[PDB]
RNA sequence: UUCCCGGGCCUUGUACACACCGCCCGUCACGCCAUGGGAGCGGGCUCUACCCGAAGUCGCCGGGAGCCUACGGGCAGGCGCCGAGGGUAGGGCCCGUGACUGGGGCGAAGUCGUAACAAGGUAGCUGUACCGGAAGGUGCGGCUGGAUCACUUUCU
RNA sequence: GGCUAAUCCCCCAUGUGGACCCGCCCCUUGGGGUGUGUCCAAAGGGCUUUGCCCGCUUCCGGAUGGGCCCGCGUCCCAUCAGCUAGUUGGUGGGGUAAUGGCCCACCAAGGCGACGACGGGUAGCCGGUCUGAGAGGAUGGCCGGCCACAGGGGCACUGAGACACGGGCCCCACUCCUACGGGAGGCAGCAGUUAGGAAUCUUCCGCAAUGGGCGCAAGCCUGACGGAGCGACGCCGCUUGGAGGAAGAAGCCCUUCGGGGUGUAAACUCCUGAACCCGGGACGAAACCCCCGAGGAGGGGACUGACGGUACCGGGGUAAUAGCGCCGGCCAACUCCGUGCCAGCAGCCGCGGUAAUACGGAGGGCGCGAGCGUUACCCGGAUUCACUGGGCGUAAAGGGCGUGUAGGCGGCCUGGGGCGUCCCAUGUGAAAGACCACGGCUCAACCGUGGGGGAGCGUGGGAUACGCUCAGGCUAGACGGUGGGAGAGGGUGGUGGAAUUCCCGGAGUAGCGGUGAAAUGCGCAGAUACCGGGAGGAACGCCGAUGGCGAAGGCAGCCACCUGGUCCACCCGUGACGCUGAGGCGCGAAAGCGUGGGGAGCAAACCGGAUUAGAUACCCGGGUAGUCCACGCCCUAAACGAUGCGCGCUAGGUCUCUGGGUCUCCUGGGGGCCGAAGCUAACGCGUUAAGCGCGCCGCCUGGGGAGUACGGCCGCAAGGC
């Protein structure tokens, strides 16, 4: 089965956009389609959306490109560089307010959860509260 | 390794041990010469080296190399020993400072002095 | 153009790079250190059983053998449990010395040989078994870390 | 033995009150209230004496300090695996301020332990210190907090408080006195001595300040302390001069013999004036006390300075210690001479055997400075034990494989709880130190003040996304049903053919065999070759492969029986029932061992023949164990795909095994090859990952020594872990 949904869905994203896919499919869940509506509006993805493949429920992600290149290798620069999972099965990480990193001198975003829901780094920030960190966007 | 195992088992510090056991982290040893000999070293380079058995206060019996143009050392002799150990000549793992006890310091040596313990010379 | 000598091109293998007149293995002999087993003899600790057991609390006696008494008792003294310590026997551990003896490392390079790196000359490695001055040899099986289309013959 | 006073001891009364038994009420472990019964107090002294001061007795409470219990954290060795016997618990007693198995009887058999017990080695712990970007590592001296000890071992008294450093008792060692019967002594208190050692101080000044004990007070005591001295041991501050000075003295060193270098450096000129000589001389010191007032508040007066004639102020006033390491590369600074694998240097790579920038000296230069190097030790660089922050295809490292215990990890939706997690408040986080700001000694070091913080935990409250738990549900994971399929998967029993060897028979003759070439050997007791018959063992040619099965080892004629694993289809059933897996257990090639049987071929050892300098080998002829079967052991390997298992994602092309299908082709599973992206140090890997990620196991930290020594466990042994 899988071990950690997340890490899952991230993963997968990370392979689609490194053979420039169009889109991925992903299993559906509440907390995915939390941390996809974090991703998109941060500008990482073009959009998602709900749908059905076979006769179970699963989420569309349409990842998202720059312009063609010059040179040798034509391949697009990733708008989504580097993407890891924090918090792991066997290891959680949790931090406080004053915890809470800042990634890429605030070129990129830290996303987390908290009781207020799932939070991006600034978010949590200005509303004071701290969670669980699920994974580094940058 | 997986994380649970460094619950369990975790790391190894690693450990140093002493190239000089002139044991108490001793900065110096006081001792007695055995004999006084010379050494062939190994086969890098030839020549005729002094060195000497000494017993030491330490309860240890160990080589001693002796560094100078010249020197004056009997069977009887007081010598206080150092660390720092001799490559060329195996089975050498201490220095003896000169200039202290029964080892008097090289003569007529007037560009450096204090490892080799000489007095400064009289003046012009 | 099979073979002897020199040489060239391509390829293949190499643990060679003062470059096969190369490198490299081991027994024995020589030089120098450290170490193991270890009878035996000293020393230390600990454990059990038994025995001896000071001081001191606690406990009993404290009586026509002692002292004070308001007769209610108290002190002295006596006995006893524990007990520091000591002894015996047995068991175990550590530590010193130790005849004899096992192997090792380094160095100076001698000795018998050619083991391994080119198919290193019987491809090698290997676990195991046996044998042999030594490297090793051979049997069973396994591995590709094996070349290639398909007499013998040392060393520098 | 005798006299005697008291805040010494005792007896009686006084019962504000308290103590104890029993009862009741409230509260909830032994807290409080209350009733009867019983029991308990005591000290006087001085006065500026008939009124105050000091002190006493009982009770309650505060303040301070402390005892005991508990949660958590607290080094190394698993070659220490079982440990415990008042040990674990209970009843009843003893003891204590109080719990306790602290102590003692009786009963029970419990208690601890791979989450590391017990044992061994080592070590006072902490606030902090050092280092480091950080995490962390190391350390625990000075100051401060707690603990333990007071020559070694043990025990009680006194008392609020000790199991008592300058108190007591005994045992032991040592020293001293002894009239030999016996006693005295305890610097790990200050200083000082001795011994050890590389090494650590004056047998100093003082009660002025601070603090402590007693006292109404005056005051006494105080090696606590305040000071001084010695030691570059550390940090900081400062001086050895400042300026004017020739293309540039001498001396010395290089030299193309022209010159260059030391170098404005020095002489000299001028100026300033550390040291020293005088004069003045401090803060730290105003309280206790006395006077007024009231012995309070308030006010007033007086005494007291170890440091010390020192700090400092004012005046006078001399140009007046520089040394140490290094100079090949790391690493900044170069030449001459000497030396000749000599003498020697060295932290690493290394230098030196005739012209050495590495040794020695000289000139010059660089670094630092009242200091400069060496040794030892700690962190660092070192991401080289990697949480941040590493690895295991060939460099070190995948466990031989499976099963599965503990443990670790957890698919989709709804709800409760709020243990984890997150937030607010509060308590703690002492002082010093560290950070910031101001300030005091001429600055700094140092000191002062103030400010700023802080992880961790306690308490109260709030949040519910993730983790957790409970309640319920879904079906993509997994299991199962039904229907099909392949396969040397494994066990038992039976059976078939070819061939080798031996026996029997027929026929048949001069050799066969074997090598590079020969010989040993077999043959006239008739072989080799041919035919027929019989015996027996062991292995299964073609099919057959780049093939298939199994978890690994491994598995190959065929029949039957017993039995495991596995693929595909039908969406049928259960409803997260899962993944991993320390230890344990089982399996485990070949060799080897034990017992028994069997033995054709093969073949270690061995018996021989050739070859060779030798041949204990390769070649050849024989031939035992063994190879085989039954049972019981042995646990090893290049047990290798040198790649642990499970899952998800990430171009394809080609060959193949097998299952299904509307069967050019699509699909599911398995085995090969070339290869997108990507990864890799390269070779190479590449939907059978070594790519992108997750969960869990095992394992690695230079080579040799050595998979050895010793220990333990297993085995009959050899040996293995
Ligand atoms: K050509
Ligand atoms: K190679
Ligand atoms: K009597
Ligand atoms: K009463
Ligand atoms: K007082
Ligand atoms: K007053
Ligand atoms: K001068
Ligand atoms: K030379
Ligand atoms: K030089
Ligand atoms: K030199
Ligand atoms: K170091
Ligand atoms: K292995
Ligand atoms: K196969
Ligand atoms: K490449
Ligand atoms: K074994
Ligand atoms: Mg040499
Ligand atoms: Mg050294
Ligand atoms: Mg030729
Ligand atoms: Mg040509
Ligand atoms: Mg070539
Ligand atoms: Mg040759
Ligand atoms: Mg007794
Ligand atoms: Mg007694
Ligand atoms: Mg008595
Ligand atoms: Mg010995
Ligand atoms: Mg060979
Ligand atoms: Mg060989
Ligand atoms: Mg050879
Ligand atoms: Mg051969
Ligand atoms: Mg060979
Ligand atoms: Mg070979
Ligand atoms: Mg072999
Ligand atoms: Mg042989
Ligand atoms: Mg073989
Ligand atoms: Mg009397
Ligand atoms: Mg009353
Ligand atoms: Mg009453
Ligand atoms: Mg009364
Ligand atoms: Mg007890
Ligand atoms: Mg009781
Ligand atoms: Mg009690
Ligand atoms: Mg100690
Ligand atoms: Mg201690
Ligand atoms: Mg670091
Ligand atoms: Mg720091
Ligand atoms: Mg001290
Ligand atoms: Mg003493
Ligand atoms: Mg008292
Ligand atoms: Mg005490
Ligand atoms: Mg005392
Ligand atoms: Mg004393
Ligand atoms: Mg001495
Ligand atoms: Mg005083
Ligand atoms: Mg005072
Ligand atoms: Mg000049
Ligand atoms: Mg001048
Ligand atoms: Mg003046
Ligand atoms: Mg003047
Ligand atoms: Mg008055
Ligand atoms: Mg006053
Ligand atoms: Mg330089
Ligand atoms: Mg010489
Ligand atoms: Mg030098
Ligand atoms: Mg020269
Ligand atoms: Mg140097
Ligand atoms: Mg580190
Ligand atoms: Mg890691
Ligand atoms: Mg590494
Ligand atoms: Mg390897
Ligand atoms: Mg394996
Ligand atoms: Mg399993
Ligand atoms: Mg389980
Ligand atoms: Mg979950
Ligand atoms: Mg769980
Ligand atoms: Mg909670
Ligand atoms: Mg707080
Ligand atoms: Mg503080
Ligand atoms: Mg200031
Ligand atoms: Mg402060
Ligand atoms: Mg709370
Ligand atoms: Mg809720
Ligand atoms: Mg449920
Ligand atoms: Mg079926
Ligand atoms: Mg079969
Ligand atoms: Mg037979
Ligand atoms: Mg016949
Ligand atoms: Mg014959
Ligand atoms: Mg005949
Ligand atoms: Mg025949
Ligand atoms: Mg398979
Ligand atoms: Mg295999
Ligand atoms: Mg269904
Ligand atoms: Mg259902
Ligand atoms: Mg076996
Ligand atoms: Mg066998
Ligand atoms: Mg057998
Ligand atoms: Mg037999
Ligand atoms: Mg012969
Ligand atoms: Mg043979
Ligand atoms: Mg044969
Ligand atoms: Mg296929
Ligand atoms: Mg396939
Ligand atoms: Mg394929
Ligand atoms: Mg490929
Ligand atoms: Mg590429
Ligand atoms: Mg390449
Ligand atoms: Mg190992
Ligand atoms: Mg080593
Ligand atoms: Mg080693
Ligand atoms: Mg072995």
């Amino acid at each position: 089965m899988l071990t950690d949904p997340i890490a899952d869905m991230l993963t997968r994203i990370r392979n689609a956009t490194r053979v420039y896919k169009e889109s991925t499919d992903v299993p559906a869940s509440r907390f995915k389609e939390e941390i996809l509506r974090i991703l998109a509006r941060e500008g990482f993805i073009k959009g998602y959306e709900r749908v059905d493949v076979d006769g179970k429920p699963y989420l569309r992600v349409y990842l998202k490109y720059g312009p063609r290149r010059q040179g040798p290798d034509p391949r697009p620069e990733q708008v989504i560089h580097h993407i890891r999972r924090i918090s792991k099965p066997g290891r959680r990480v949790y931090v406080g307010v004053k915890e809470i990193p800042r990634v890429r001198r605030g070129l990129g975003i830290a996303i987390l959860s908290t009781s207020k829901g799932v939070l991006t780094d600034r978010e949590a920030r200005k509303l004071g509260v701290g969670g669980e960190l699920i994974c580094e966007v940058w | 390794p997986t994380i649970n195992q460094l619950v369990r088992k975790g790391r190894e510090k690693v450990r140093k041990k002493s190239k000089v056991p002139a044991l108490k982290g001793a900065p110096f040893r006081r001792g007695v010469c055995t004999v006084v000999r010379t050494v062939t070293p190994k086969k890098p380079n030839s020549a005729l080296r002094k060195v000497a058995k000494v017993r030491l206060t330490s309860g240890y019996e160990v080589t001693a190399y002796i560094p100078g143009e010249g020197h004056n050392l009997q069977e009887h002799s007081v010598v206080l020993i150092r660390g720092g150990r001799v490559k060329d000549l195996p089975g050498v793992r201490y220095h003896i400072v000169r200039g202290v006890y029964d080892a008097a310091g090289v003569k007529d040596r007037k560009k450096s002095r204090s490892k080799y313990g000489t007095k400064k010379p009289k003046e012009a």
